[PDB]
RNA sequence: CAUGGAAGUCGGAAUCCGCUAAGGACUGUGUAACAACUCACCUGCCGAAUGUACUAGCCCUGAAAAUGGAUGGCGCUCAAGC
């Protein structure tokens, strides 16, 4: 949904790889949707999986959605 | 073998915290039943079995930590499981009895008792009639239901049970087979 | 590299009898007797206990201990002959002109033999003789079956083989005609 | 027509199989080396091309 | 993400984590696509060796000519051969 801008019509006939979305803690807020879905202890895996998720997005700027998760520094919540 | 090394210390390291052992002898069930006991038990003790530990207790015996390892050293005898909880015996007795699942044939299962089908309304699309003409069951079209008229046997007990009524023993939710988790001798109770 | 002592055992039911004498081999049980001759092989026969045959070679070679296990295997094959029996199916297979078979009763004599017609649309008559002991029955379980069934191993499985190779298209693509008859199923009579 | 099962029965002896590719000869499919002495035990084998 | 549709399996580029001894952005089949099945992988049995390249001794294929034929002959196999 975060996409980029609007997938306006007639525009997916080329490629169709312009989706580069920020990562910051919007991501973090959508992942209390699926709120660990499958086990993950407290939560924890389910946030670096969520984090990881977007990995054809490549984070935002120099940051790398692997990179995040795998880097475990930041906040529970 | 990375996983391999760490399971060493993983077995050592639990031995010796919990008090209480459990052995559970579970075989022949599916991953999502044990995916379900995990989640149920997570809160409370961990469940964890492995490929059989023919020296890796015996270290555990040499020392003196726990004279009776040697106790319990012949009770291994294959695809027996360990359980580590801080729960009471009593408790524990019938908690990891829950989630008995229903398993289907498997086309040509052995049945151990005779399986038989109670006079009823199958309620079924007719268009399935074909399958119980392969079988030659005496079946009444009413109301757009198949309706068998007199029970027939399906298998003997003991005795392999025909591929069509097996397919069918799916769908008609009946079967003799019902999967629980095993209980074991534990601690010469 | 010489190997000092090579053994093998066979187990027997409390079913049958056997005698062993000079190599030669007589095995007798509730459903017949048959016989076999293994002179050609230097093997040393004991009794082990009370219900297991021994068997073994000293100072072999290779090549010798080789032969041990299969002289093992036929004679279990003929305890299992003994106490079971053997059965063999068949099934024929023709896409345009059908091909008609006639197994006729014993021809005063033990042999059975089966009469085959209109192979490939062929006006030819094929005749083939089995060997003694074996018995031919024309399936009524369910359609386009042979049935072959007997005491040896040997001898159904090479009566079955001369039917297989009987039937045989030439100066054609086989690829293509698929036309014969072909064994499908081996087993025993009981279970 | 042959039912399926009948034609993959009858395909069984006549379809998959190897070919030594020196004498021409006859192998089961999984077989790694011919064995007719003319050819000298070699191991150039391929498999018999299917009819399509 | 495109998409009748393509939940791995026209496809594009990515390819992470949960829980395990292991069970996949999938190993194929399958299917509108899924599912299913299987595979991979670990475990239940088991009971001591295994796999992958190279080196050289003997033997064999490579090894087709004209009168009948020559390790000197007969013959020889834990040799009467090396
Ligand atoms: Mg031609
Ligand atoms: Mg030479
Ligand atoms: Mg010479
Ligand atoms: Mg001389
Ligand atoms: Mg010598
Ligand atoms: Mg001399
Ligand atoms: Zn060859």
């Amino acid at each position: 949904a975060l996409k980029e801008p609007p997938r306006d019509r007639k525009k997916e006939k080329n490629i169709k790889h312009n989706k580069s979305v920020s990562l910051d803690e919007i991501i973090e807020i959508a992942r209390t949707m699926r709120f660990k879905s499958f086990s993950k202890d407290l939560k924890g895996g389910v946030k670096e999986i969520l984090g990881t998720a977007f990995s054809v997005g490549c984070q935002v700027d120099g940051k790398s959605p692997k990179a995040i998760s795998d880097a475990i520094e930041a906040g529970e919540i | 073998s990375g996983n391999k090394a760490g399971y060493f210390d993983k077995l050592k390291g639990l031995l010796e915290e919990y008090p209480s052992i459990f052995v559970v002898s579970v075989d022949n069930v599916s991953s999502q039943q044990m995916h379900e006991i995990r989640k149920a038990l997570r809160g409370q003790g961990v469940v964890l079995m492995g490929k059989n530990t023919m020296v890796r207790r015996a270290l555990k015996t040499f020392m003196p930590d726990h004279p009776e390892y040697e106790r319990l050293l012949p009770f291994v005898k294959g695809n027996v499981g360990f359980v580590f909880t801080n729960g009471d015996l009593k408790e524990v007795r019938e908690k990891i009895l829950s989630n008995r699942i229903k398993a289907p044939a498997r086309a040509g299962a052995i049945a151990p008792v005779d399986v038989w089908v109670p006079a009823g309304n199958t309620g079924m699309e007719p268009g399935k009639t074909s399958f119980f003409q392969a079988l030659g069951i005496p079946t009444k079209i009413a109301r757009g239901t198949i309706e068998i008229t007199t029970d027939i046997k399906l298998v003997e007990a003991g005795a392999k049970v025909g591929p069509s009524e097996a397919t069918l023993l799916n769908m008609l939710n009946i079967s003799p087979f019902t999967y629980g988790m095993g209980i074991a001798q534990v601690y010469d109770q | 590299m010489r190997y000092i002592h090579s053994e093998e055992t066979i187990p027997v039911p409390e079913n049958l009898k056997v005698s062993i004498k000079s190599r030669l081999v007589t095995v007798e049980g509730p459903r017949g007797k048959l016989q076999k001759d293994l002179s050609h092989i230097a093997v040393n026969f004991s009794v082990v206990k009370k219900g297991v045959i021994g068997l073994e070679i000293h100072h072999g070679s290779r090549k010798d201990v080789a032969a041990l296990r299969t002289v093992r295997t036929i004679i279990n094959n003929m305890i299992i002959g003994v106490t079971k029996g053997f059965k063999y199916k068949m099934r024929y297979v023709y896409a345009h002109f059908p091909i008609n078979v006639n197994v006729e009763k014993n021809a005063e004599t033990g042999c059975y033999e089966v009469e085959i017609r209109n192979f490939i649309g062929e006006k030819i008559v094929r005749k083939v003789v089995m060997a003694p002991g074996v018995e031919v029955e024309i399936s009524k379980a369910q359609k386009d079956e042979l049935i072959l069934s007997g005491n040896s191993l040997e001898a159904v499985s090479q009566s079955a083989a001369d039917i297989q190779q009987i039937c045989k298209v030439r100066n054609k693509d086989i690829r293509k005609f698929l036309d014969g008859i072909y064994v499908s199923e081996k087993g025993n009579i009981v279970e | 027509i042959i039912e399926p099962s009948l034609k993959a029965l009858a395909s069984k002896f006549n379809c998959d199989k190897m070919i030594c590719r020196k004498c021409y000869a006859r192998l089961p499919p999984r077989a790694t080396n011919c064995r007719k002495r003319k050819c000298g035990h070699s191991n150039q084998l391929r498999p018999k091309k299917k009819l399509k």
